């Protein structure tokens, strides 16, 4: 853990510390990391899409762009994470709502098959789709693309 | 012996059709 | 036991799911196999393949049956891969009818589809959305028909009938605990579900496919000949020919038509002919024998539409020198007009239509590209809109608008839960359960909604 | 190279007028309606030599008194007895006769096949050097646009 | 050239209105605009 040098004195004295060392000087590393990782991940995310929202929704804010430079070392972990929609929720109003996407989801979808649907969705509905139900039939795609990738992703 | 008898059997099932 | 056996014919299933298009070129190259050797074979009323110094006839039967395994395994892996796909769709349709329009209830379909007479037997079954990611259907639509129409009434043809009359009972001091029996889950097994299954299976037309896929593998251990059908999954099957084959069966009507109007303009041409020109349709070989003559309107007809067409040069090219007085004119004008109608504007026509799809299916893709790269697919604004910061229309297309993070949204939104929803997804989540997606930013972004 | 072989033998010089179409950007304009597709090119001659083969594999298992190519009579020869010479000869004669195969094969007039023998000609002639040649040639053309 | 006048017909009624002939893109300002001014206020059916 110090030859990859990421961690610095301080960030290596405190993972030592902080290890089992019962009496043994050896460490069941999967119940360490299952340990302190698993709501590091959750709690992480939650702060990373709270100051993504901050970011988004008050900008010219350098009071808050100098913090947003220090956080930025856990804010690019959950880049490949978080998604960003743009819904019309109250009266007139485009609200920016985000969520989590996880890995096999953001896997399942580069597959080849999934793109060359997408596009041949893309052509057919360009070409002979309509305008009335233009959402109707890319939620119908969305539904079976969604539908073929928890199949291939149980198997 | 299809030559001709090809287009008599092709023929023949419309007369059901004469009939109405 | 059976559980060791269950864990091992799943991962065999998922095996030949992971393996269907591997196996779908697989059998491609051995039937290319198969037909390149079969170019060895020789008559003696007896066909014999005597054409090397062994290695080749035996090696033929055991690539037949290679053949027809890996067919097989192919018309399983596809009912492990493709099934599930189709049967949710047509039960998701299915539902969604029953929900919003009321077809097995007030709008009875009629006799001009079978679709609709088959998906009767699988709304009154007990799994009836096995693949729906939902179950609060047959809930929904008894409460938007149950006082509009009998209560019993709708649950007698949606099932659960003496189920949820018996559940409203053991909702008191009255329930078992279910045993669990070993080789006895036959009768828990659904018969009706699975009847329906199999009907829309072998209605599938992608399964009708392979199903005459692997009759003519079978047939080919009869004969080794019926390997040469399998060459047409080239074009039936891959992607790869699709450039080509779209010019021909992009207009297809168009060509029929092209060819009926060539029967019937020949057709006139052969009454002409037969009621005006005797003395020339006299193919007679070595003198003397008469032969192929228009004393038949059948037969001059079949003469005309097989040499004329075909000879390249009309029809005055096949039959006798019009030198015969009173003709000399008039046979000599049939001829050319025979040659300029027929194989000269005819044809034309026949080989523009050809070339005219290639420039429609051009047009396609380019007017798809230029709609992808002008406009947004959600809320459509335009490319110069987002162009005045720099490159905005990409980073609008990739961050605020992505295709891929609205699906994922979806994804999100059916499988995380239903009473941890936040109000943003509470509100999205009832405008899905009731199809009417007005939360879709329709001309409307955030950037248009602030500076 | 080439130019020095040209010492040897005063032919492969004429490998140098190659270099009018492989060099001088003077030839583009026509060279590049053609090398614009290329693997669409390639494909029809394949699907081209895949249904000559289909109609091969036909005549070989249904039509053998026909391909009779005798000369001065009782000379039986070029027949359909082999199934890689009965394709070189469809692909080799069928094609390029311009009006079908049923122009370089015996009359059709033999019972029980004077129907299906003439569906197949025409079928050959309509499928082969009709449609099949139509896209080589609409190929081209739609390079140009 | 007939494919190319039915595309351009189809162009025509696709982008602009028939009567007024105002443009697509000045109603397309209020969610689906344009198809509701060409099926309730300038519907030549509703003119004959
Ligand atoms: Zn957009
Ligand atoms: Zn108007």
């Amino acid at each position: 853990m110090e030859s990859h040098k990421h961690y610095t004195q301080s960030e290596t004295e405190f993972l030592l510390s902080c290890a089992e060392t019962d009496e043994n000087e050896t460490l069941d590393y999967e119940e360490f990391v299952k340990r302190f990782h698993e709501p590091a991940k959750d709690i992480g995310f939650n702060v990373a899409v709270l100051l993504t929202n901050l970011s988004e929704h008050m900008p010219n804010d350098t009071r808050l762009q100098t913090f947003l430079e220090l956080a930025e070392s856990v804010l690019n972990y959950f880049q490949p994470f978080l998604g960003r929609i743009e819904i019309m929720g109250s009266a007139k109003r485009i609200e920016r709502v985000y969520f989590e996407i996880s890995e096999s989801s953001r896997t399942q979808w580069e597959k080849p098959q999934v793109k060359e649907s997408k596009r041949q969705f893309i052509f057919d509905v360009v070409n002979e789709g309509g305008e009335k139900e233009k959402m109707e039939l890319f939620v119908n795609f969305c539904e079976d693309t969604i539908f073929e990738m928890q199949l291939a992703a149980q198997i | 012996m299809t030559v001709k008898d090809m287009v008599l059997a092709f023929f023949s099932s419309y007369w059901s059709v004469f009939v109405t | 036991f059976w559980k060791k056996i269950i864990a091992y014919q799943q991962k065999l299933l998922n095996y030949f799911a992971r393996n269907f298009y591997n196996m779908r070129m697989l059998a491609l190259f051995v039937a290319f196999a198969i037909n390149f050797i079969l170019l060895f074979y020789k008559v003696s009323v007896h066909y014999v393949l005597e054409e090397s110094s062994g290695y080749m006839e035996p090696t033929l039967r055991i690539l037949a049956i290679l053949h027809t395994i890996i067919s097989f395994f192919c018309i399983i892996g596809y009912y492990c891969l493709k099934v599930p796909l189709v049967i949710f769709k047509r039960e998701k349709e299915v539902a969604r009818k029953l929900e919003f329009d009321g077809l097995y209830i007030t709008e009875q379909p009629s006799e001009d589809d079978i679709k609709g007479q088959w998906d009767r037997l699988v709304i009154n079954t007990q799994s009836f959305p096995n693949n729906y990611w939902d179950k609060f259907v047959k809930r929904k639509v008894m409460d938007k028909y149950g006082e509009f129409y009998g209560r019993d009434r709708i649950s007698e043809l949606l099932g659960m009938d003496k189920a949820a009359l018996d559940f409203s009972d053991a909702r008191e001091k009255k329930k078992p605990k279910k045993d669990s029996s070993l080789s006895a889950v036959l009768n828990s097994i659904d018969v009706k579900y699975q009847m329906w299954k199999l009907g829309v299976v072998f209605t599938d037309n992608s399964f009708l496919y392979l199903a005459w896929y692997m009759t003519m593998s079978v047939l080919g251990h009869y004969n080794n000949f019926f390997f040469a059908a399998h060459l047409l999954d080239i074009a039936m099957g891959f992607k790869t020919l699709r450039t080509i084959l779209s010019s021909v069966t992009h207009n297809g009507k168009q060509l029929v038509l092209t060819v009926g109007l060539l029967a019937v303009v020949v057709y006139l041409y052969t009454v002409v002919a037969f009621n005006f020109f005797r003395k020339f349709y006299n193919k007679s070989e070595d003198g003397d024998t008469p032969d192929m003559k228009c004393d038949d309107m059948l037969t001059c007809y079949m003469f005309h539409m097989y040499v004329g067409v075909r000879a390249g040069g009309g029809i005055g090219d096949e039959i006798e020198d019009p030198a015969g007085d009173e003709y000399e004119i008039y046979r000599i004008i049939f001829d050319i007009t025979f040659f300029f109608f027929v194989i000269v504007i005819l044809l034309a026509i026949i080989q523009g239509l050809i070339i005219d799809a290639f420039g429609e299916l051009r047009d396609q893709q380019e007017q798809v590209k230029e709609d992808m790269e002008t406009k947004c697919f959600i809320c459509g604004i335009g490319n110069d809109y987002f162009d005045t910061v720099p490159h905005g229309f990409e980073t609008h297309t990739l961050q605020e608008h992505n295709l891929a993070n609205y699906l994922f949204f979806l994804m999100y939104l059916i499988n995380k839960d239903e009473t941890e929803h936040t109000g943003q997804e509470s509100y999205v989540w009832k405008m899905y359960q009731e199809r009417c997606w007005e939360f879709f930013p329709a001309g409307d972004c955030f950037r248009k909604q602030y500076e």
